[PDB]
């Protein structure tokens, strides 16, 4: 059913693709900085697009867009959205994308907890775990 | 998909549940699974306690549909999938819409299917087919100081005139209908469920040419009576009165007949003779209000019961549908939304059967 | 799952242990591993020192059950799993319940099992069968000396005012609602299930400009009443009152409309007109408390019943959900959590429909 951040990555494209007024907001905030290679390649194409002074519609985008991106870019332009992204919607999506490298992180110390646990260093792994609970609260 | 969004967003906010629940009931959801969840979601909210993954999974388990949905896996799937809870409401509207569409289809398909199995009814079929599918200003009264408190009778209001038997409620509504017909230029529609259409006519013929002790009923007249009916007949001969004494009719037929008359000739007043006698009454009250609204015309519904509000109220709503409630006792306008509430006093002749000014 | 939540929540708050241990002892947990942890959790709290991941993984190790649970792996799992510790209690109640059920089954099964082996007794069997089966802050009120005992009305409290028919329970609530709206700068939301929205407004128009024997009801007024209402209307005009007279509404709808009003304008008080008339009541009581807590706003629920506690208790809970219970008789503040319990005396005008100081 797909993890949150991915859906936000997805939907965000679905919006900027349709509205190039949104894409301009996404650009200063997310690089990307997008987390999935496909989404990164598409965002590079989207951003460009309008910088070609270019009006705005997917009929144009999906026609751009190497061809290996098309099967995906096509099925994003059909997704399902209200046209209009709520003020907070955007901050909620961008927050997910932006603070995804931070979750991909704590699984680095996750492997350190378990490696400490294996050498019977129980109080060290505990600390690591207490550390994670902190990053996790963010 | 939008279904999964609402459910999801609840696991997220979960103040999300509030707008979701203002717009959905469990039944709006297409999948039973979600129905179950959304119900449990609410059933936990009715404490409580609050609503979150473990607390729902626990209500679902309790009433034992946990594994009858997904597992906790599908609950988590929903929880982890959703990226924001600033939509929900939504989403909600989407699910609510697609719900309405299923009901539309169902009640419409139930009509076709029902078309062959009755046959038999046509009239019950055509009525429970609307029923199923549904789920001074002014106009002067004739009477100087009734006009003032009300300024009409205006268009889209339902006026209910109540009075105990034989106080004069018919004779009152008839004079209103008469004045409006003879003095303005505005068609009036009368439904006289009780009395015949021709025993109604002399009751407004008497009301005019100031005729009758002599009497129309008891055969012969004097030269003064004859020379009188002739103008009374004459004057009322050009008025815009339409009568329908059809024994006792259902609402949809008042509504259908009044509708056809509006496009072909005009229409200004619908004066229904007594409500309690049309063919629960709260469901009729409702329909009369809508009738008035649709035709931009004041509907005068006479009613049967001192007096005051709770005399009629105890027998079928009315109170909150009628925007002006008159009582014959004294004419007591006990409720009106135009403005004032008080007692207007009218004289009553008898011999001529007139209500008159003062 | 509920079990995991409790333990998890402790590693989070960990002031979550206090209510957890008020409701659970280790044996209430079904899984032994959880029994061990919760116990260890409690053994540490018994100094000391305080209770967090490290310290607990230490105690467990010390009594050598660390690997006999999960590892620290499972401890981290609980921790890292749970999102919130504003439940716990909970959660606690869930685990406590399923604990009680197990006990029932155990002692019931032991009766059946015991039904064959004795036989013999009948009377020790039947007796040890019962034996076994039985085991100022605030928001000012306007009224000087009510304020003192309470200091508000404060935010997150459910205040229930009960009084026999026609002692003044509505009039009392209204005047509170009024003083708060006209005198502070804080919106109040009134639900007046019984009386109509506009019948209510005069009752607090009258309770101002000191108007009425003359009367507003019975038509005409003096140049003293007229020039009075104008200020009364004027002063009440700018107040922050919001009325909803919707016939009889379910709680989820009180909670929904009040939630919207908070984000768009403000909100300080919800004054519900009478509880016994909203649409078992123990399930409504619970909800009103949770409404007050969510909106950080005092909810005044009026109720219908000398008086004293058991007069409303016998009709649905309330007692343990309401944190301040007022009686009208004398205003008897019979229960409150801020502090004092006792009688405050208030004057009552009637003609003006006002409760006044003394």
């Amino acid at each position: 059913l797909l993890p949150a951040f991915q859906n936000a990555e997805r939907l965000l494209l679905a919006h900027m693709m349709r509205s190039r007024d949104v894409a301009l907001v996404v650009q200063e905030r997310i690089g990307g900085r997008f987390n999935i290679e496909e989404h990164r390649a598409l965002a590079a194409y989207i951003y460009a697009f309008y910088e070609e002074g270019h009006e705005a519609d997917p009929g144009a985008l999906i026609s751009r867009i190497p061809g290996e991106l098309q099967p995906l870019a096509s099925e994003l332009s059909l997704l399902l959205i209200a046209d209009d992204v709520s003020e907070q919607e955007l901050e909620d999506y961008i927050r997910h994308v932006l603070n995804r490298p931070k979750w991909l992180m704590l699984k680095v110390k996750e492997q350190e907890k378990t490696e400490a646990e294996r050498r019977k260093d129980f109080l060290t792994a505990a600390r690591i775990a207490k550390e994670m609970i902190e990053m996790k609260k963010m | 998909e939008a279904e999964q969004a609402v459910l999801g967003a609840v696991f997220l906010d979960p103040a999300a549940l509030v707008p979701a629940s203002e717009i959905l009931i469990p039944e709006d959801f297409y999948r039973a699974a979600h129905q179950k969840i959304f119900h449990a979601m609410l059933r936990v909210a009715d404490r409580g306690e609050p609503v979150d993954l473990v607390t729902v999974t626990a209500e679902l388990a309790a009433s034992e549909q946990l594994e009858e949905i997904g597992g906790v896996s599908y609950l988590s799937e929903l929880a982890d999938a959703v990226p924001t809870a600033a939509n929900v409401e939504y989403y909600a509207r989407i699910v609510e819409e697609k719900s309405v569409l299923r009901r539309l289809i169902r009640t419409a398909t139930s009509i076709a299917q029902d078309g062959y199995t009755r046959e038999d009814e046509i009239d019950v079929l055509l009525d429970e087919a609307d029923r199923k599918i549904m789920e001074i200003t002014g106009i002067p009264t004739g009477f100087t100081e009734l006009d003032r408190m009300t300024s009409g009778f205006q268009r889209s209001d339902l006026i209910i005139v109540a009075a105990r038997p034989s106080v004069g409620k018919t004779a009152f509504a008839l004079n209103i209908a008469q004045n409006v017909a003879t003095k303005t230029n505005e068609n009036v529609a009368i439904f006289s469920l009780e009395m015949s259409a021709q025993q109604l006519v002399m009751r407004m013929l008497c009301a005019e040419g100031n005729i009758n002790a002599q009497n129309l009923r008891t055969g012969k007249l004097t030269p003064e009576d004859w020379g009188k009916l002739t103008m009374a007949m004459g004057s009322l001969s050009n008025a815009g009165i339409y009568i329908d004494d059809t024994p006792s009719i259902r609402v949809s037929d008042i509504r259908a007949k009044c509708r056809r008359l509006k496009q072909e000739s005009g229409l200004g007043m619908i004066v229904i003779d007594y409500l309690q006698l049309i063919q629960e009454v709260s469901e009729i009250s409702r329909s009369l209000k809508a009738l008035a609204r649709e035709l931009e015309v004041p509907v005068i519904a006479l009613s049967q019961l001192r007096p005051m509000m709770s005399d009629i109220r105890e027998s079928g709503s009315i109170e909150q549908d009628a925007d002006i409630v008159a009582f014959l006792y004294e004419i007591i306008i006990a409720k009106q939304r135009n403005g004032p509430v008080g007692t207007v006093q009218l004289a009553f002749i008898k011999e001529y059967n007139k209500f008159v000014n003062l």
